[PDB]
RNA sequence: GUUUAUUAAAAACACAGCACUGUGCAAACACGAAAGUGGACGUAUACGGUGUGACGCCUGCCCGGUGCCGGAAGGUUAAU
RNA sequence: UUGAGCCUUGAUGUGUAGGAUAGGUGGGAGGCUUUGAAGUGUGGACGCCAGUCUGCAUGGAGCCGACCUUGAAAUACCACCCUUUAAUGUUUGAUGUUCUAACGUUGACCCGUAAUCCGGGUUGCGGACAGUGUCUGGUGGGUAGUUUGACUGGGGCGGUC
């Protein structure tokens, strides 16, 4: 259709298991597969996360309540280094690099922030929304869209979602919209 | 040559090919011409087969 | 001589200009060719020495109109 | 081109349409054996005269070999004054210009091959039917009583 | 694609390899293996062996037509020339009629000369 | 045999012979913007081009280069 | 209907510590199949004959996940699909098959005609080829026009500018 019949998940038990994969050029010269800082999506979508970000020994009182569940510790650095099977993110910027606590040797999770006077700010709304996607193997986008919960209410992504087309490689046609699973398969247009 | 043999039997049973081609004319024909040493040839075959 | 007895095209000349903008005289015919036309108002065929643009002018005009041109200056066909 | 066709013509024509052809297949066939012509304008409309004509007028014209059979039904019934035998059965027999003869010569004008008496058509008296035909679809009933008199 | 049932097996018993071709009645190629197709290179193909294992590629490839029963056709020396149908009984094979075909020419060709070893 | 008519008659040119190579005939080829014509009223035992030069005995090795001949998959590549 | 654009309906992978033939990252702590399965048995079949698959079938009622390792964890399910193939298309040419009617005929015949021209006609043979026009890449001493320096104990060589 013109936009997307949004009546497109008329089984599992609660489709909300869709995805933004869309479409983006080649690599003809230098282009790269990036994301900002927590794509959120112009759409509630209804995500609660446990958004772990490397503060300090005042950012618990204040520091966790922003769309998330927690923050690790300051004798938690490498006092939850002992195991694999036991240990969004953060890493706090300005003149702080986070190699001494997520380095060498499979995961991704870069944003979080950085204040330097606040740990929960006046104004900042926009971090537990929506996922990322750098790259990957024959393009990027890789992630979450709308749900079982909306309509074409969850089209607030239809057009501020798809709308993220940043500059196209050279020699490539980027533009393509798809999503859906737990019941059939497909996608309209760009 | 040829063998039918019909129903109860997987056995080959073709011993007709030790009676006539294979290492036979087979033998024969697959090399050095001969001519006339042939001549010579049989004149063992029957130097021999005199006793 | 290669003439299209419709449209009069003949051959004109002019220049071989080469990469280094050397004349020489050449010429350009017209792409002539004989052709039977089946003249349904003279149950004959009638065939004139044209050009392609000299048959598009009779698929157009029609062959009755201008072999009455040819006709109307003695032009015998 | 475009031209307009003459008669119906293969994978393209119709009888009188406005097709569009190669030139090669215009000039060297069609029009030559004037199967099609050149749409000139001066012939399109040559051919919008000829699209009000013949079909929208002679076809109401059909409409009356047609309604002639609306006077097929509103008097339904003619006599033949044949006689009966030794049981009112027909001492006469009547059959298609004996029932076109015999509703011409009235006010129901029918062409004599335009009476359907199956044969019965025919062999005794009293009332009977037909089969009246003007048009190829539409003929109509009347009811034919031979009157033994 | 296609199938048979009744066919015949030709193979080409030839000293330095043994060649094995399955077809129909009316010979047209239904599938083939060959001695060096397999492995073995040198001495190596030019073995009752080595025609074994052709022998029954060759099966893994024309019962691709589910063939039953076939007659066999043996031309030339050279091993491979019945431990081919050994492994082709075995394959999972009623076969019908033996015959041996090498050509004998009633001396025709002058056959090559020397091999002064 | 020919040749530098007028400073060169020769070992130069031609020559029979030989070899390559083109040409299926509306031949190749040649003279012709063209029509037309030679080739030929011939037809591969023919016709053209090229070289070699009766005859006798013979004519080896090299296809990298340059010419030519064949090739079709890739690569490059015109107007459009 | 053959070789290319490309798009729905599907495949697929022997680097070590291991239940064992991990594509890269992503939705992910329950879908489903009785719209009638796991693999026994042969069917098309890609082939490094190491193994995979299903329209169908003999079948007939559960398997599993963070489990303990690994720079990367589920054949639990889904896809944007890359390592590279495979099954209709759309038209479009394209290689293709005929046809005849443009066009060729330096076959035969008829008439103008007491004519090896030419024209018209009839026929046979070809046939949208060949050929020609315009445009276009290649080739092109066959033709053509030119260029091919100066200093210099003559010139040239050498050297120099
Ligand atoms: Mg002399
Ligand atoms: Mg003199
Ligand atoms: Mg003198
Ligand atoms: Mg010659
Ligand atoms: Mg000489
Ligand atoms: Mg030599
Ligand atoms: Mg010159
Ligand atoms: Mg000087």
């Amino acid at each position: 259709k013109v936009y997307t019949i949004d009546e497109a998940a008329r089984t599992a038990k609660f489709d909300e298991t869709v995805e933004v994969h869309a479409k983006l050029g080649i690599d003809p010269r230098r282009s790269d597969q990036n994301v900002r800082g927590t794509v959120s999506l112009p759409h509630g979508l209804g995500k609660q996360v446990r958004v772990l970000a490397i503060a300090k020994g005042e950012k618990i009182k204040e520091a966790e309540e922003a769309g998330a569940d927690y923050v690790g510790g300051e004798e938690i650095i490498q006092k939850i280094l002992d195991g694999w099977m036991d240990f969004v993110m953060g890493a706090v910027g300005s003149k702080l690099g986070r190699i001494l606590g997520p380095r060498g040797l499979n995961p991704k999770a870069g944003t979080v922030g950085f204040n330097i006077g606040e740990i929960i700010r006046e104004i900042k709304a926009g971090r537990i929304e929506f996922r990322n996607d750098k790259t990957g193997a024959i393009h990027a986008p890789v992630g979450k869209a709308s749900f079982p919960p909306e309509k074409l209410a969850d089209n607030i992504r239809a057009f501020i979602r798809a709308l993220e087309a940043h500059k196209p490689e050279g020699a490539k046609g980027t533009f393509l919209r798809s999503v859906y699973v737990t019941t059939t398969m497909g996608p309209s247009v760009r | 040559i040829k063998v039918r043999e019909n129903e109860p039997f997987d056995v080959a049973l073709r011993r007709f090919k030790r009676s006539c081609e294979k290492a036979g004319v087979l033998a024969e024909v697959r090399r050095r011409e001969f001519y006339e040493k042939p001549t010579t040839e049989r004149k063992r075959a029957k130097a021999s087969a005199v006793k | 001589s290669r003439v299209c007895q419709v449209t009069g095209k003949r051959p004109v000349t002019g220049n071989n200009r080469s990469h280094a903008l050397n004349a020489t005289k050449r010429r350009f015919l017209p792409n002539l060719h004989s052709h039977r036309f089946w003249v349904e108002s003279e149950k004959r065929f009638v065939t004139l020495r044209v050009s392609a643009k000299g048959m598009r002018v009779i698929d157009k005009k029609g062959i009755d109109t201008v072999l009455a041109e040819l006709r109307a200056r003695g032009e015998k066909y | 081109m475009q031209v307009i066709l003459l008669d119906k013509v293969a994978n393209l024509g119709s009888l009188g349409d406005q097709v569009n052809v190669k030139a090669g297949y215009a000039r060297n066939f069609l029009v030559p054996q004037g199967k099609a012509v050149p749409a000139t304008k001066k012939n399109i409309e040559f051919f919008e005269a000829r699209r009000a004509e013949l079909e929208a007028k002679l076809a109401e014209v059909l409409a009356a070999a047609n309604a002639r059979a609306e006077k097929i039904n509103a008097l339904e019934t003619v006599t033949i004054a044949s006689k009966a035998g030794d049981e009112g059965k027909l001492f006469g027999s009547i059959g298609t210009r004996d029932i076109a003869d015999a509703v011409t010569a009235a006010g129901v004008e029918v062409a004599k091959s335009e009476v359907r008496l199956p044969n019965g058509v025919l062999r005794t008296t009293g009332e009977h039917e037909v089969s009246f035909q003007v048009h190829s679809e539409v003929f109509a009933k009347v009811i034919v009583n031979v009157v033994a008199e | 694609r296609k199938q048979v049932s009744d066919g015949v097996a030709h193979i080409h018993a030839s000293f330095n390899n043994t060649i094995v071709t399955i077809t129909d009645r009316q010979g047209n190629a239904l599938g083939w293996a060959t001695a060096g197709g397999s492995g073995f290179r040198g001495s190596r193909k030019s073995t009752p062996f080595a025609a074994q294992v052709a022998a029954e590629r060759c099966a893994d490839a024309v019962k691709e037509y589910g063939i039953k029963n076939l007659e066999v056709m043996v031309k030339g020396p050279g091993p491979g020339r019945e431990s081919t149908i050994r492994a082709l009984n075995a394959a999972g094979f009623r076969i019908t009629n033996i015959t041996d075909v090498t050509p004998i020419p009633h001396n025709g060709c002058r056959p090559p000369k020397k091999r002064r070893v």
